[PDB]
């Protein structure tokens, strides 16, 4: 136990969390909180229209929000707050172009109910 | 003829049924004999004697 020895490399071990063709790197472990066990699939009781999921692209990453936090900022103090189904799209919305051009929400253009489940990663960059 | 069916142009899929509602609210109103059973205001009338 505790040996330290970097290299050229670095030193830890870096995990990984690959999609579709999105790979994101964390060096630390998450600290993961669940707040509702997994939800069921429902398209049973209220669809007759072709349902599917479109996982090779509406399961990639995308970023949604970045910001500076200052020492600036007090101690209560809101820094983002997502509406996340809407923020996936206001966020390209605010990239100044269209709903379609991004590939993670073409099927929120095209169709019209949507229900799933959201991964969220709340990356830091701290010192 | 009336409930004639000549060519059905289906583009549903399967859509889980609830039994009239016993799947959600733990009854079913498939048979109309059992809400005809409810009490419906039949008349309404104020008692006026005139002899």
């Amino acid at each position: 136990m505790d040996n330290p020895n970097p290299g050229p490399d670095g030193e830890g071990e870096v995990e990984l969390e690959k999609d579709s063709n999105v790979v994101l790197t964390t060096q630390r472990d998450p600290s993961t909180s669940i707040p509702a066990p997994v939800s069921v699939k429902w398209s049973r009781w209220t669809s007759n229209d072709v349902v599917d999921d479109y996982a090779t692209i509406t399961s990639r990453w995308y970023q949604i929000a970045e910001f500076v936090w200052s020492k600036d900022d007090p101690f209560d103090k809101e820094l983002a707050r997502l509406i996340l189904p809407r923020a996936l799209l206001s966020s390209i919305e605010a990239n100044s172009d269209a709903i379609c051009d991004v590939p993670n929400t073409i099927p929120f253009k095209v169709h019209a109910y949507w229900r799933g489940d959201m991964e969220v990663r709340v990356q830091i960059n701290s010192n | 003829e009336e409930s004639r069916n000549t060519t059905v142009l289906d583009t549903t899929t399967t859509l889980q049924s609830s039994g009239f509602g016993r799947a959600f609210f733990g009854e079913a109103f498939n048979d109309l004999k059992t809400l005809m059973r409810r009490y419906q205001l039949y008349g309404q009338l104020l008692l006026s004697v005139t002899t």
